[PDB]
This record gives structure tokens, C-alpha cells and sequence, in this order.
């Protein structure tokens, strides 16, 4: 089981992958003319990244892989482990994972069956808080996932070339801190973001061409953004907050 | 009608005869239990009084030949043997008869409960279990490991119980991973009836088996085993209508029979929990629901 002590594990040598699912079954509800409630499913994906290299395989999931079955809710954990399962087979031996952890412990057995031929694999649940359903508030992740007319992979970098300049665990906890904001108020967490126009995103990128400099600028707006966002919530005054009670809220997992 | 005699009684025990028990004092002159009915399984089991980590026993059938038990006092315990010339062991037997001293296997006619509980069980499926060729008794105690206990997954002192793993390659087809995991008729049906089994009756034999040393001998893989052949029954969206009925009958008389003191050690909430409520025979066990509920009902 993966938590705050164990952290660290995340960037070591041996090869592992994050497995979210969240976003696999989406659905919009609505009313019928009789009155009843009936959902409609869109297109998801499963999320699937390499903490330390910021390898994202992206498995967008088409809607038609719900035609005419039932249980969706249960079948999409399924339908998940079948195509993570499907994601390992793909890979060169050197490259697959030693290690996948779900951030959803339901996941845990529809993904060990799915993986029997892969004794040596071994998949563990998480205690964190990780926000990866906020992966669709990235525009180009949303706009791929959106556009596609049938089952397709994307492959993708989720730290663009962070990783030039600073480490894996400082990428991390970048990446973390944005998808928390995202999750928390996306419609202030992106005007961060997507301010400066001067500041733009390169087409082989994900997120905007920030100096050092700027990223640490973004990095507390995105912290002030979270705890103010907590304060609204609750109905407290964060004048009050000390320090440490500020930096676990801002931690969130 | 037949008699396994004692030599002697030289520790004091609590002996056993299949379900019932009677207290034997150090050097108390007792030398056997004759009226034994002939045509099923029997067990002869001990608790010592100075030790009762001492807790060990022998099936058997008399139709297969003539047994005693004559305690060994190097290894300190009571130990079942085969007595070969049939003239010595029926003149032994009349004496100690002559002599009464013996205690019958309690009767009343009316009460079918051994063979409820065994009747699906036989001395040679109890003996590919057991493994000890020699003999044609099988030993058994609290402490032996199962085959599938060993790890994390002398030969005769493990009990070989059929393996039931429920997130194998065994049980669960590649191309058919949700279904197989969700409804285990695949894996109940085709893996262990027809293939390993070979017939309902086999898996009942060792399921009615594994619940005896359970009971008997508070053997803990044995527990394991008997909750896990009744979980995959349950758990199986298609069983035969007559294995379901038949089910719900052998497992009423178990919990019939179990002390009701020693529910909390021998019964697994969550199985019976799932067994009876959640699971695709929720509705199938009508007898063992109802006498659960009425007996345990502070489990469910």
C-alpha cells in the first residue's frame, strides 16, 4: 500500500504506473419526455502514467464500448483492467512495470485477474489523495478524448521537458498541485494558468512555457487558489491558518 | 455391530466416538467401544486431560478390518493399529465384552445424525487425503497443515484437500476474466466437478470431511477448506437443482451439530454472510438459513 511514508518509491529505478479510472464511464443525466431520468455516456479514458519519467498512456474510451451492456459502473472497472492488461502485453519486456498502482482500491481485483499471467507484477492500492480525475480539465487532453470517433491511443508527456531542469519528485508534486487546483476551482485555477498571453503553450506541450522563475509565481497563486477555495468551503477566515495547517490542505492526498 | 477394544487406559482423556464423548481416568479399566455401526465412517478421537494441545485422532471403517488403540508411552499418545490374526482379536473382544467393559456407541434409532453428516463420505477419498498407504486408518490433529496452507500456497501430516483458489489461472478462463470472476459456474461445473471430482458426490465427500476434522479436531485448513467449497457452490450463477437441494441439507445438519460455543471459532461471518444473502443461491439454502438464523442469528 502506497502513502505519505513510501513516497519517495514513486521515483526510484524500478518501472511503475499510476492506474486512474475515473473518467473511464462518463455520463450526462437528464430528464425523458415521460419524465424519467435517463443517462447519456460520452467519451472517457483510462489514465494511466509513469510518475517518473511523466509518461502518460492515454486509452480514451469510446462510447460504444457500452452499447447494449449493463452494469456499467462495475463494467468499466473491467473494461479498465482489460485494456491496462492489454497496455503491458504491448510493451517490451525491459519496459514493463514492475509495480501498478490503483488509485482506487476496487480496481485491485478486476486488475489482478486480468494480470494472472504476470505473477511477478505486483499491484498495490494507494492511501493517497491523488487528483487524476482532474486530468480532463487539460484542454488537449479534454479536446483528443472528445474528438475521437473510436478506441485510441495517445501517448503523451505529462511534465513536457519539466524534467530538463528539475527532478522527478519536484515534477510530481508540480503536477499534483495544478490537478488539485484544476479539481478544486477550474475556472480560476486555468486564468492562472492562461493569464499572460505573452506566456504561451508550445504545440508539443501540455502546459505554458513558464521561466523558473514564473513557475514558482504560478505555484503559490495555485497554493493561495487551493486554501482560499478551503476557506470558502468551510466558512473560515484563513488569516487564522498558521503555516503547518496551511501546508497540509494545500497537500490534500 | 463391531467393537475396536483397548488395551489400556493408562492417561486420562476425553475420548471421542464420532459425536459423542465420555471421559476415561488415568488407569481407569475401560477397553473399548463395542455396537459400532457397520456402513459408514467412524472417528475414535482424544483430548488428553494434562495437555489438551493433545488433540488427534483416527477414521476408519471396520469393514475394512480389525483396529485397536493401545497407548505408546514413548511418543505419549493413544495410536490406532491393525490386528491381523482375526481368532486373537475376536477372543480378546469377547472378554472384554464377557468382562463389560466397554462402552456402547450410544443408539436411539431415531436419530439419523451421522449419517447426515457422512454420507457422501468414504474411507478411500478419506485416504488420498490422508496419505499413509500403510495403514488403513488415517491419523488427524489439530495442527496439520493443509496442501494449500503450506507457505502461502512426512507427507502424511498434511491434509492433500483439493486446492480452490478463486483468482487463478484455474479458475478463471483468459478472454472470459469478468465473467469467470463474477459467477464461478465455469470454474464449480467443468474445473472441479467434471474434471477433478468427477461427480458431485466426491465433492461433497470432502466437503462434509474437511467440516469433521473442523469440528473434531479445531483444524484450521480444514475450516478454510469447508467454507471455500461451500462459497464456490453459492457463488455460481448455474448448479444442478439437485446438488443445491442436497447442499442445503448437508449443511443444515453441520450446523446442527456444531456446539453452539464454538460458533465464533468455527463459522466465517463474511462467507456465511455472502452464502446466504448476497450470493446467486441467497434462495436455495432454506433449511440453513433458517436454522442460522435461529441459532446464530448474533453472526448474521
Amino acid at each position: 500500500a502506497m502513502n505519505s511514508s513510501n513516497y519517495a518509491e514513486l521515483f526510484n529505478n524500478d518501472i511503475k504506473l499510476f492506474v486512474d479510472d475515473t473518467n473511464v464511464y462518463r455520463v450526462t443525466v437528464h430528464k425523458t419526455f415521460e419524465g424519467n431520468v435517463a443517462t447519456k455516456a460520452i467519451n472517457g479514458c483510462i489514465f494511466t502514467l509513469n510518475p517518473k519519467t511523466g509518461h502518460l498512456f492515454l486509452k480514451i474510451i469510446h462510447t460504444s464500448v457500452w452499447a447494449g451492456q449493463k452494469r456499467l459502473s462495475q463494467l468499466a472497472k473491467w473494461k479498465t483492467a482489460e485494456e491496462v492488461s492489454a497496455l503491458v502485453r504491448s510493451l517490451p519486456k525491459e519496459e514493463q512495470p514492475k509495480q501498478i498502482i490503483v488509485t482506487r482500491k476496487a480496481m485491485l481485483d478486476p486488475l489482478e485477474v486480468h494480470m494472472l499471467d504476470f505473477p511477478n507484477i505486483a499491484i498495490r492500492p494507494t492511501e493517497l489523495r491523488l487528483p487524476f480525475s482532474a486530468a480532463m480539465s487539460i484542454d488537449k487532453l479534454s479536446d483528443v478524448v472528445m474528438k475521437a470517433t473510436e478506441p485510441q491511443m495517445v501517448l503523451f508527456n505529462i511534465y513536457d521537458d519539466w524534467l530538463d531542469r528539475i527532478s522527478s519528485y519536484t515534477a510530481f508534486s508540480r503536477l499534483t498541485l495544478l490537478l488539485r487546483a484544476l479539481k478544486t476551482n477550474e475556472e480560476s485555477a486555468k486564468m492562472i494558468l492562461l493569464s499572460d498571453p505573452t506566456i504561451t503553450i508550445k504545440s508539443y506541450h501540455l502546459w505554458p512555457s513558464f521561466t523558473d522563475e514564473q513557475w514558482i509565481t504560478i505555484e503559490s497563486q495555485m497554493r493561495d487558489l487551493i486554501l482560499t477555495e478551503y476557506g470558502r468551503k468551510y466558512n473560515v477566515n484563513i488569516s487564522a491558518l498558521t503555516q503547518t495547517e496551511i501546508k497540509d490542505i494545500i497537500l490534500g492526498q | 455391530m463391531n467393537t475396536v477394544p483397548f488395551t489400556s487406559a493408562p492417561i486420562e482423556v476425553t475420548i471421542g466416538i464420532d459425536q459423542y464423548s465420555f471421559n476415561v481416568k488415568e488407569n481407569q479399566p475401560f477397553h473399548g467401544i463395542k455396537d459400532i455401526p457397520i456402513g459408514h465412517v467412524h472417528v475414535i478421537h482424544f483430548q488428553h486431560a494434562d495437555n489438551s494441545s493433545m488433540r488427534y485422532g483416527y477414521w476408519f471403517d471396520c469393514r475394512m478390518g480389525n483396529f485397536y488403540i493401545q497407548y505408546d508411552p514413548k511418543d505419549g499418545l493413544y495410536k490406532m493399529m491393525e490386528e491381523r490374526d482375526g481368532a486373537k482379536f475376536e477372543n480378546i473382544v469377547h472378554n472384554f465384552k464377557e468382562r463389560q467393559m466397554m462402552v456402547s456407541y450410544p443408539k436411539i434409532d431415531e436419530d439419523d445424525t451421522w449419517y447426515n453428516l457422512t454420507e457422501f463420505v468414504q474411507m478411500d477419498k478419506i485416504r488420498k487425503i490422508v496419505r499413509k498407504d500403510e495403514n488403513q486408518f488415517s491419523y488427524v490433529d489439530s495442527s496439520m497443515t493443509t496442501v494449500q496452507e503450506n507457505e502461502l500456497l512426512d507427507p502424511a501430516h498434511s491434509l492433500n484437500y483439493t486446492v480452490i483458489n478463486f483468482k487463478s489461472r484455474e479458475a478463471i478462463r483468459p478472454g472470459h476474466e469478468m465473467e469467470d470472476f463474477l459467477d464461478k459456474s465455469y470454474y464449480l461445473n467443468t474445473v472441479m466437478l467434471q474434471g477433478i471430482f468427477k461427480n458431485s458426490s466426491n465433492y461433497f465427500g470432502e466437503l462434509q470431511f474437511a467440516f469433521l476434522n473442523a469440528m473434531f479436531f479445531g483444524n484450521y485448513g480444514s475450516s478454510l477448506q469447508w467454507h471455500a467449497m461451500i462459497e464456490l457452490i453459492c457463488s455460481s450463477a448455474t448448479v444442478p437443482k439437485h446438488m443445491l437441494d442436497k447442499l442445503d441439507e448437508i449443511l443444515y445438519y453441520q450446523i446442527k451439530t456444531l456446539p453452539e460455543q464454538y460458533s465464533d471459532i468455527l463459522l466465517n461471518e463474511r462467507v456465511w454472510n455472502i452464502c446466504l444473502y448476497s450470493s446467486f443461491q441467497k434462495n436455495s439454502l432454506h433449511n440453513t438459513e433458517k436454522i442460522m438464523e435461529n441459532k446464530y442469528p448474533e453472526l448474521l
